[PDB]
């Protein structure tokens, strides 16, 4: 089929900035016979359906702010948010409809940049009454960092542990454009009481030297 | 006021079958193209096919002309898609999306608020709720571990809905077993441990379980 391809895959803008997406055809969706470009794009925020910004590759949708604006032609497309408000972070869809199969680019999400903070790190071990239940989870939490990009690397005893553990991010905080990080370690009660130092290791650009918050079973 | 009205959340299991709906109204329903097309977790949107509302004539992308059969009932104004020998990868959320012409080529102007489907071979399950302990800079964090349920979703609030800065409620995780795992955490003044009460509220409606964990510290 036609496919579509967005470039960024993510991108960081400060709030009154300029944002720039561009978008790529494996083939051609201008008609020579209509003279119109075959192309829409989307504004999706989490939990909710697409909406149109833009149709005909360059029109915008009525209520859409003009703030958004799209240009290009035959294969290259470009969405440009002229100057980024807060409810503009999103993620946005290219769409072609020249012919079936529609089919999408693979999506750019866009956020609020801002200047770098270090997480805060917070490790939690297992509750007892979740250890009669024979299984045991180790939490770390990462809490109100910038940018998104963090390595958390569980070490029991210090042999770096893999294939273990489970990661969750929260959406760019609305107040002060943080991020925060949930990872859980994983082990039967069995090999829980088995070892004893239990640490994470977090690294992150705000973070001079990679922390390390720990805990020995047994406090 | 142009309107579609997509059925309730499904849940199923390997192998089965599945059947959505979307209602229609506040426009002709014979003279705009239906389309589907679903979107798997934090994936891109996929075009499932489409249906010429007037003469109920369809196609599909290759992909799915296997199993996918799309429908509509013009004195109800209602379309269908029904997606069969169902697998965990068709786990997504399936939008029905107006085209812009009656016809395919064109963009959708509207799209239904969406329908989730989960295919697992887990059963209904609710959830056990284990305090992520505050530990005795200048703040500490404290949190529920809410584990191994099935299936989404789950909702947490602190304290009935009064503590809601520097909550922190994390998108879930689903783990080897099948069951699903999330947290929720928030941070407050090391000063206000022993004294303030902290507690989560956690709701489960898919397994009627409404649950509420005071959190302390541990001895």
């Amino acid at each position: 089929d036609i496919q579509m391809t967005q470039s960024p895959d993510s991108l960081a803008v400060s709030l009154g900035e300029r944002a720039t997406i561009n978008c790529k055809s494996s083939q051609s969706v201008f008609s020579s016979s209509t003279n119109k470009n075959y192309l829409a794009w989307y504004q999706q925020k989490p939990g909710q359906p697409p909406k149109v910004l833009i149709y005909w590759s360059s029109t915008r949708e009525s209520g859409v702010p003009d703030r958004f604006s799209a240009s290009g032609s035959g294969t290259d497309f470009t969405l440009t948010i002229s100057s980024l408000q807060a409810a503009d972070v999103a993620v946005y869809y290219c769409h072609q409809y020249y012919t079936a199969p529609w089919t999408f680019g693979q999506g750019t999400k866009v956020e609020i940049k801002r200047t770098v903070a270090a997480p805060s790190v917070f490790i939690f071990p297992p509750s007892d009454e979740q250890l009669k239940s024979g299984t045991a989870s180790v939490v770390c939490l990462l809490n109100n960092f910038y940018p998104r990009e963090a390595k958390v690397q569980w070490k029991v005893d210090n042999a770096l542990q893999s294939g273990n553990s489970q990661e969750s991010v929260t959406e760019q905080d609305s107040k002060d454009s943080t991020y925060s990080l949930s990872s859980t370690l994983t082990l039967s009660k069995a090999d829980y009481e088995k070892h004893k130092v239990y640490a994470c290791e977090v690294t992150h650009q705000g973070l001079s030297s990679p922390v390390t918050k720990s805990f020995n079973r047994g406090e | 006021q142009v309107q579609l009205v997509q059925s309730g959340a499904e849940v199923k299991k390997p192998g089965a079958s599945v059947k959505l709906s979307c209602k229609a109204s506040g426009y002709t329903f014979t003279a705009y193209s239906m389309h589907w097309v679903r979107q798997a977790p934090g994936q891109s949107l996929e075009w499932l096919g489409w249906i010429n509302t007037a003469i109920g004539n369809t196609q599909y992308s290759q992909k799915f002309q296997d199993r996918v059969t799309i429908t509509r009932d013009t004195s109800a104004r209602t379309s269908y898609m029904e997606l069969s020998s169902l697998r965990s990868g068709d786990t997504a959320v399936y939008f029905c999306a107006r085209g812009a012409s009656w016809d395919a080529r064109g963009w959708s102007g509207y799209w239904g608020k969406g329908t989730l489907v989960t295919v697992s071979s887990a059963s209904t399950k609710g959830p056990s709720v284990f305090p992520l302990a505050p530990s005795s800079g200048g703040t500490a964090a404290l949190g529920c571990l809410v584990k191994d349920y099935f299936p989404e979703p789950v909702t947490v609030s602190w304290n009935s809905g009064a503590l809601t800065s520097g909550v922190h409620t994390f998108p879930a995780v689903l783990q080897s077993s099948g069951l699903y795992s999330l947290s929720s955490v928030v941070t407050v003044p090391s000063s206000s441990l022993g004294t303030q009460t902290y507690i989560c509220n956690v709701n489960h409606k898919p397994s009627n379980t409404k649950v509420d964990k005071r959190v302390e510290p541990k001895s």
